[PDB]
């Protein structure tokens, strides 16, 4: 009865493990400390925060022990959760923009850490600012807050979508210039380029379809209705699957890079065997 | 005739080998085993230079241990203030592919060279204030591998043409030409007394050269590969060589043979630079393993490891007064150790 | 802090600003090394690219990006020392005389040596098989057969996926593709994939020659960026 | 190297005038310029300073606010805008270049100077204002400072200048160190607060007014001047 | 002409390099060690020093 908690814990654990191994690779391997890698570890830390904050939230929400587990505690917990969500979205769009600049405009290749780290810090500060409205919690207030959240989810969605579309277009177009007559290694290179081109269009979908249910549910609970007149069976499955899909992207973000880079696969497997 | 000359040369080589082996009564190790061990030398980076853009390929310590010159492939020579880390002079080079640089003893001129085959000596005490090319002498048929000042008017330079020469700055012409190396010259170091200088080439051998007489006094063939690094012992009587074989060898001009070979199994990468300390016990040699190693001139044991640099350490030098050590690597970040 | 020390720090900051300003120009320009034997028509290629000096810096711009092509032709035959500093460059332009069958073996050996070089194991080589017109005329005249120099040519069939240009004689196409396959195999053997060879056919009057270098450099920089961003 | 100042003349109280100095024979961009005045029949006094690239600008308390210094590197020219000129500001202003780095010689070149006929700071006191001496004799000049000029970096920021009659000041010592072109007969030594300038063998051309200067703090104070009469 | 020239040059080189005074390696090694003990008290890093002088 109610075996959904098994998949919940499985997803949470695998995502936490992936992000932990990612940060371990970043901190342990000198090669993975380059400028473009700092945004990746920033996204990993954001995912870690999101997962470790949603862990106690799920327990406190259900029958566990009472209405909640403290007022200030739940307040700060929701604050940090929203901050982590914003950090994740901002870091995803920033990584998309960086990949665009690097693949679509490769001739403009810069980089120093004192700039990209400052951009990451500004992203974190902006996420914290956008999270401030949670520190205080009329229906209009919540409706407008959730509409702003929907816009803050759609704008990153649209920009990431267009950036990855341009990435895939340049990658597919970047197959006729490379000679392919007698070089099998060039053929492997073309295949890997097509692979990354497909992976970006898979990631855009695994982000959109995964983050859409959560915002849709939050808007349904605020705009169409604002009073829990009574529980509902469909509500439970709906919200639990919405949270599972939300955690799916945070958990697969590292797995995408794992699928992409072979050296990153080597480092990930090494750190996994090490932590064993 | 040719056969007679060949047989005479072979007999002379055999006689030289026999005479060298006869004096091999004991090795430096046997005599240096009774001395106390040098122990571990844990060096720390005191200063980090973040000015150079391209790979740092050369450097040299002037008479004053406060100013440090270093060359980069971007065509920039920055006179670094080791104490305050400030930048004294920036010298835009006409030739980007610079591979050598030296700081004159008087502290007024600085030389350089590379693939352009033209040694440009920059005066740092010009009455006009800006750095100007004092003498852009040339004449070599190969890339300049190393350059070192002997005085305010004389400078010796090595070239890829397998021959060295002493240049007259004022006259701007070769004072004397040194020949004998079969391979391209790569390293050059001046003796403390300024009387003699030793240089290495792509050939697995070294030669001692005299500044006053255009001839070599001794020839060392105790090498297995190209000798890329060399340095005169502080006393001027011996010198250590560095080659891609990953093994350092200490040669003494008075003994005229190898005394001690610093080698290890786990060290497979070649050697690019070698330098001695004021006391001579610390033999600092750079390796292509992205880190420098310090060997004991007497015990031959590894004194320490400098893993600060992340890229190939190509150049390194110790201060004259013996207060700090500079190490330049291709990572464009020069780290000073003390 | 003393006044003199503060002014020294100020001048150091000025020099740092100058270095940072020059860094943008440095990293914005693409460096290229031009290699080839004396028989190769590298000089002709350089002369066509009009879009005891041990170094000959040639600068040309194509599509609003600057290219720095370096030609080392005034140095000894030995190159295992100065070739090292040319690492980290965008690409290496290697020119071979495809018409001269005699020096073709030496050119192949030199290309193999350069490819398997330690410090250049991460730099791509742009291979321009120059003098295609002379090769075509020779193979058409039938006076010199490649079989005399390369026995494998006798048992080599034209690639099925090849795209012969309009008006190309079967013998000319087969010979050029055989040479191209030989070079691609020499580059593939012991090739860890970190660097790829970009073979191209160049002529004496071909105007569309710099576009090849532009495309090769852009592809190489794109692949390097993909490797840096851990996308491959 | 040559510095030619211009813009001097008669100006009434409360007026405004802009002095201009044209630099040539050196990299004006890399040299920081100083302004030093010399009232008629009196010692020297620092006016203002502008660093390379116009990053650091300073002014003396006696002129701060009224005078503003500016430079135009593209034309190799210096400017000193003067407003509300006071009768006490009547003095001859000398333009001086300075480049700061280890082993440098600040205040090594002094311009020809321009005359303007209108209408805490470390204090330096010299032994005597005049010292009659015969040629060939060994002359010793001394001065005292109110604060130790020996900084923690071991550098003694003392300067010595010689202004021959009818000529601009000339640098002799910029720290014991001898300036370029100065004969070896000149030598400098002193403690943290006691200083001494020695002339091993005085020449006919060595007569003039010797001015000292402290450079530990930018409020530069020049000595009262010590004349050597033949 | 050129072959015999370089041959005689190398012959003279080896001749001048052969007639060179030498000494036993033991004495040369013992003398070299004397410099270390005479300058070990001023080696840049053989002995530590406080940061005040740095």
């Amino acid at each position: 009865l109610c075996a959904i908690y098994i998949t919940y814990a499985v997803i949470i654990s695998v995502g936490i493990l992936g992000n932990a191994i990612l940060i371990k690779v970043f901190f342990k391997t000198k090669s993975m400390q380059t400028v473009p890698n700092i945004f990746i570890t920033s996204l990993a830390f954001g995912d870690l925060l999101l997962l470790l904050t949603c862990v106690p939230v799920d327990a406190t929400h259900y029958l566990a022990e009472g209405w909640l587990f403290g007022r200030i505690g739940c307040k700060v917990l929701s604050f940090i959760r929203l901050t982590s969500v914003g950090v994740s979205v901002f870091t995803l769009t920033i990584l998309s923009a960086d990949r665009y600049k690097a693949v679509v405009k490769p001739l403009e290749r810069q980089n120093a850490i004192l700039k990209t780290c400052v951009k990451a810090g500004c992203v974190w500060i902006v996420s914290m600012i956008f999270a401030l409205p949670e520190a205080i919690f009329k229906l209009l207030q919540e409706i407008h807050s959730l509409l702003c959240f929907l816009v803050f989810y759609i704008i990153p969605l649209s920009i990431i979508s267009v950036y990855y579309s341009l990435i895939a277009r340049t990658l597919y177009k970047s197959t006729l210039n490379i000679p392919t007559e007698e070089q099998s290694h060039a053929r492997k290179q073309i295949e890997s380029r097509k692979r990354i081109a497909r992976t970006v269009l898979v990631l855009v979908a695994l982000f959109a379809l995964c983050w859409l249910p959560n915002h849709l549910l939050y808007l349904y609970h605020s705009f169409t209705s604002q009073t829990y007149v009574d529980p509902s069976a469909m509500h439970f499955i709906f919200t639990i699957f919405s949270r599972v899909l939300a955690f799916s992207n945070s958990c697969v973000n590292p797995f995408a890079l794992y699928w992409l880079s072979k050296s990153f696969q080597k480092h990930f497997k090494a750190q996994l065997f090490c932590c064993k | 005739e040719l056969d007679q000359l060949r047989q005479e040369a072979e007999q002379l080589k055999n006689q030289i080998r026999d005479a060298r082996k006869a004096c091999a009564d004991a090795t430096l190790s046997q005599i240096t085993n009774n001395i106390d061990p040098v122990g571990r030398i844990q060096m720390r980076t005191r200063r980090t230079l973040r000015g150079h853009l391209a790979k740092i390929y050369a450097m040299h310590w002037g008479t004053d241990s406060r100013l440090l010159v270093s060359a980069s492939q971007d065509g920039k020579l920055i006179i670094w203030d080791s104490y305050t880390t400030n930048k004294v002079h920036a010298i835009p080079l006409r030739s980007s592919w610079v591979m050598t640089c030296a700081y004159a003893p008087s502290g007024n001129y600085v030389a350089c060279g590379g693939l352009d085959n033209i040694c440009s000596i920059y005066n740092l005490k010009t009455r006009e204030g800006n750095v100007r090319v004092s003498r852009e002498l040339a004449g070599h048929t190969g890339y300049l591998s190393c350059c070192r000042f002997l005085d305010d008017n004389q400078i010796v330079t090595s070239s890829g043409d397998t021959t060295c020469a002493l240049w007259d700055i004022e006259t701007g012409q070769q004072t004397t030409t040194f020949t004998g190396h079969t391979g391209d010259v790569m390293s050059l170091s001046l003796a403390p007394d300024t009387r003699l200088f030793v240089s290495g080439a792509c050939d697995a051998s070294a030669k001692l050269w005299d500044v006053r007489e255009g001839m070599c006094r001794q020839t060392f063939t105790g090498h297995e590969s190209d000798i890329n690094a060399i340095c005169f012992f502080p006393n001027g009587n011996a010198f250590a060589t560095g080659s891609d074989d990953a093994t350092c060898r200490l040669f003494d001009l008075r003994a005229d043979q190898e005394l001690m070979t610093y080698s290890h199994d786990n060290i497979i990468c070649g050697i690019t630079s070698v330098s001695f300390s004021k006391s001579g016990r610390l033999l600092l040699a750079g390796y292509d393993d992205f880190n420098c190693n310090v060997w004991d001139a007497l015990k031959a044991d590894r004194a320490g490891v400098l893993a600060g640099h992340d890229n190939r350490v190509s150049c390194l030098g110790v201060t004259d007064d013996g207060m700090a050590v500079a190490t330049g690597s291709w990572d464009s970040f020069l780290k000073i150790w003390n | 802090l003393s006044a003199e020390d503060k002014a020294a720090v100020e001048r150091s900051k000025m020099i740092e600003k100058q270095l940072q300003k020059d860094k943008q120009v440095y990293r914005r320009t693409l460096r290229l090394l031009l290699l080839g034997a004396d028989n190769s028509g590298k000089s002709t290629i350089v002369k066509q690219m009009r879009i005891t000096s041990g170094i000959f810096e040639t600068k040309f711009q194509v599509d609003k990006v600057n290219f720095h092509m370096f030609d080392v032709g005034a140095q000894r035959d030995e190159r295992r020392k100065w070739i090292q500093c040319f690492n980290d460059v965008t690409a290496i332009i290697f020119v071979v005389d495809s018409s001269d069958y005699n020096r073709l073996q030496e050119a192949l050996n030199d290309f193999k040596s350069i490819w398997n070089n330690r410090w250049l194991r991460t730099i791509s080589v742009i291979l321009f098989l120059n003098k295609q017109d002379l090769l075509a005329e020779k193979v058409l005249a039938g006076k010199s057969k490649i079989e005399d120099y390369f026995p494998e040519f006798a048992r080599y069939t034209t690639p099925e996926d090849a795209t012969p240009e309009p008006g190309e004689d079967p013998r000319v196409t087969r010979a050029k593709y055989f040479i191209r396959k030989e070079f691609v195999d020499i580059s593939t053997a012991s090739g860890d994939g970190r660097h790829i060879c970009y073979p191209h056919f160049t002529c004496s009057v071909d105007t569309e020659n710099a576009r090849r270098i532009f495309n090769d450099c852009k592809d190489i920089i794109l692949q390097m960026n993909l490797r840096e961003y851990n996308l491959v | 190297v040559q510095l030619v100042e211009s813009g001097g003349g008669l100006v009434q109280p409360g007026g405004s005038r802009k002095l201009s100095c044209s630099a040539s024979g050196f990299a004006f961009s890399s040299f920081g310029m100083h302004w030093v005045r010399q009232a008629p029949e009196k010692g020297l006094e620092w006016v203002a300073y502008i660093s390379s690239g116009s990053g650091t600008i300073y002014y003396a308390d006696t002129v701060k606010g009224r005078f503003t210094i500016s430079r135009d590197d593209p034309k190799n020219t210096l400017f000193l805008q003067m407003t509300s000129l006071r009768s006490e500001d009547t003095a001859m202003y000398y333009c001086v270049r300075s480049i700061y780095y280890y082993g440098s010689s600040p205040f090594d070149f002094w311009g020809q100077g321009t005359t303007l006929t209108v209408s805490a700071d470390i204090v330096m006191t010299q032994a005597t204002s005049s010292v009659p001496v015969t040629p060939g004799e060994s002359v010793s000049i001394s001065c005292r400072s109110s604060k130790s000029l020996l900084h923690s970096n071991g550098n003694t920021y003392l300067y010595w200048f010689l202004q021959r009659p009818g000529q601009s000041p000339q640098l002799l010592i910029y720290r014991s160190n001898l300036a370029s072109g100065v004969p070896d007969r000149f030598s400098g030594s002193g403690s943290g607060t006691a200083f001494t300038l020695t002339i091993s063998r005085l020449e006919a051309e060595d007569v003039g007014v010797y001015y000292c200067m402290q450079h530990l703090e930018y409020p530069l104070t020049f000595g009262a001047g010590t004349k050597l009469e033949l | 002409t050129a072959s015999i020239a370089q041959a005689r040059k190398l012959v003279e080189q080896l001749k001048m390099e052969a007639n060179i005074d030498r000494i036993k390696v033991s004495k040369a090694a013992a003398d070299l060690m004397a410099y270390c003990e005479a300058h070990a008290k001023e080696d840049p890093l053989l002995t530590p020093v406080p940061a005040s002088e740095n």
